[PDB]
């Protein structure tokens, strides 16, 4: 029922708090029906679900590498011998709009050949901001002027947060009718928190911005009475 | 009690000086940079970082509570509002002095916590796609040296719960025990220096958790004053217009 | 004031003058005035703001119920400061207390004051005594 002994105080650390690769994005390499792209841009996003969301906006600032490692397969989960190119396109850099694009030979770009029957690939993306931290709040406008425009976007929006894209393609010269699902997993290396912020209380309603509904929840579930239990 | 005297300004202030340092870091001059090393950013003197005394909010039995978006709060105020207009790059780091003239009749409770990055949330109806009512005014953004009152205190209007605000630099003015609190803020961002006109470091918030309450005859609004002194302020890039 | 009927008597004067401000409401009384000199060459302030971003004194009468103003120079030869007094606060009082009060402005020379050239006062004018 009770337990005596104290546990450790490395489970509670920030490193270990955001430590163990989780799914970030679920793309689909669509390669057959109505949408022959045989590629996908999928751009970096430490905050796709709600549940990572709500764990980075813990802290306003947060400095880390990423581990990314793309688990992929077919509709039947089989990984034929396929080969594909997971391209990561830094941040500045024009992604892909083909699946022949001339964006897929950039040099500068760094990609990697992988077939579906291989281990996932795994990557390491260093910290990529301009600035000393990634912001998960920036309370400003990344703009240069007045900004009393009627929807009032831009708010809060810190461009320096921009880790880049991972562009995916087949290495094939034609369609080949098969969709391919990537599961890009993402591990924070090395992370460094600063000024700890409650946490998010009110259900997301949009992504990048805070916008809660008009009804808000209450943080903590009714009784019947303040002396009841 | 004491008179601080900065500059030409003068404030009346108790002793003991019961500060809060934010994270326990005193507000310092960057050390100079690469980009600094050649510009040698303006370290203005007391004629800037002085005592700058806010119109005083009335709070009342209905306030929902008041919040400053600091480097904005100021822009439009005095030689550090002229420092900050005319000026690419800006650091500064903030003494707030949240005081109350409340009576021994008069009761209630105020939270004063300095928000890091408090950026405003829009309160929506329903998820209507990208429009107008997803995101808050410049006004409500940037309220300037006036502040605003909350329209949701207890969610911060920004979606996280008012009881964790805690968590930030914060003091409790309980009117029947202290009507003073004094939160110092260093200078706190991703960069070394930053655009004071688009960039608001941290929000300052003052909140009634318990309402103030009297009975009939007293003052029925206690005055909450707000002084603020920039400490350690430096400027980089000065335009003419 | 006694300063201002000797400059009376001379032709010339300067130094620096303290101006004195006594708060005589209730001890419940509370609030807080702003004591704002402007230098001389300056019209008046029209705001409270104005006058605070000049040389001003916050005066909390709740605390402490007497401040000084020091006037730094005057020097009136044979313009001037202005001394405002600005409610910063309103006038808090709990109930059965009186709303309103009085302050009592004292005026006086510091050390430095000089007089120069002994003049005969215009204050009092011979008649069939």
């Amino acid at each position: 029922r009770c337990v005596m002994n104290r546990n450790g105080v490395n489970e509670a650390s920030v490193e270990h708090f955001y430590s163990r690769a989780g799914l970030v994005g679920v793309v689909e390499v669509k390669d057959s029906g109505t949408s022959l792209d045989g590629y996908t841009v999928w751009p970096i996003d430490v905050m796709g679900f709600v549940q990572q969301r709500r764990k980075l906006e813990l802290s306003t600032y947060m400095r880390f590498d990423a581990e990314f490692t793309f688990v992929s397969n077919l509709n039947n989960s089989t990984t034929p011998g396929m080969l594909l190119q997971y391209m990561y396109v830094p941040p500045g850099a024009p992604k892909p709009d083909s699946r022949k694009s001339y964006q897929w030979q950039t040099a500068t770009n760094p990609s990697v050949f992988a077939k579906l029957s291989d281990p996932p690939p795994q990557v390491s993306v260093p910290f990529m901001s301009p600035a000393t931290a990634y912001q998960w709040f920036y309370d400003g406008y990344p703009t240069f002027g007045e900004h009393k425009q009627a929807t009032n976007l831009q708010y809060g929006q810190c461009p320096n947060n921009m880790m880049g894209h991972f562009a995916i393609r087949t290495v094939s010269e034609s369609t080949t009718g098969k969709n391919i699902h990537v599961r890009v997993y993402m591990r924070i290396k090395h992370v460094r928190a600063w000024v700890p912020r409650p946490l998010r209380s009110q259900a997301y309603m949009v992504k990048n911005y805070p916008t809660y509904s008009q009804t808000i929840t209450n943080t903590a579930t009714d009784r019947a009475s303040i002396t009841t239990t | 009690v004491a008179q601080l005297t900065v500059g030409n300004s003068t404030i009346t202030t108790q002793e003991a000086a019961n500060i809060v340092l934010s994270y326990g870091e005193w507000p310092e001059y960057c050390p100079s940079t690469d980009a600094t090393a050649v510009d040698k950013p303006t370290r203005p003197d007391v004629s800037v970082n002085r005592f700058y005394t806010l119109s005083t909010k009335s709070w009342k039995t209905e306030s929902t509570g008041w919040y400053w978006k600091f480097p904005d709060v100021l822009n439009d105020t005095g030689v550090f509002g002229q420092n900050a207009q005319f000026h690419y790059l800006y650091r500064s780091g903030f003494c707030m002095h949240v005081q109350c003239n409340a009576s021994k009749f008069h009761q209630g409770a105020l939270l004063v916590a300095a928000i890091p990055e408090f950026v405003i949330a829009a309160s929506s109806p329903a998820t209507k796609p990208n429009s107008q009512g997803l995101y808050p005014d410049f006004a409500h953004t940037n309220p300037g040296k006036d502040g605003q009152e909350f329209r949701d205190p207890y969610v911060l209007d920004a979606g996280i719960p008012l009881s964790q605000a805690l968590i930030f630099p914060h003091q409790w003015i309980n009117l029947r025990t202290n009507n003073c609190a004094t939160i110092i803020m260093p200078y706190i961002n991703a960069l070394p220096f930053d655009s004071a006109l688009n960039h608001s470091n941290f929000g300052l918030v003052v909140i009634p958790i318990s309402p103030l309450k009297y009975c009939n005859g007293a003052t029925t609004e206690v005055p909450i004053t707000l002084t603020i002194a920039p400490l350690n302020s430096e400027f980089s890039g000065l335009r003419q217009a | 004031t006694m300063v201002g009927q000797i400059c009376r008597y001379y032709t010339q004067w300067s130094g620096s003058l303290k101006v004195t401000f006594m708060f005589t409401g209730s001890f419940m009384a509370t609030g807080k005035m702003l004591i704002a000199y402007t230098p001389p060459g300056s019209a008046q302030p029209t705001t409270r703001e104005a006058a605070m971003l000049g040389t001003h004194i916050v005066w909390d009468f709740g605390l402490q119920s007497s401040v000084t103003l020091v006037i730094p120079w005057i020097s009136n030869t044979h313009a001037t400061g202005i001394v405002t007094i600005w409610y910063q606060t309103n006038f808090v009082v709990p109930p059965d207390t009186p709303t309103e009060a009085n302050i009592i402005a004292l005026g006086a020379a510091q050390k430095n004051f000089t007089l120069k050239l002994c003049k005969d006062t215009d204050e009092i004018q011979q008649t069939a005594e």
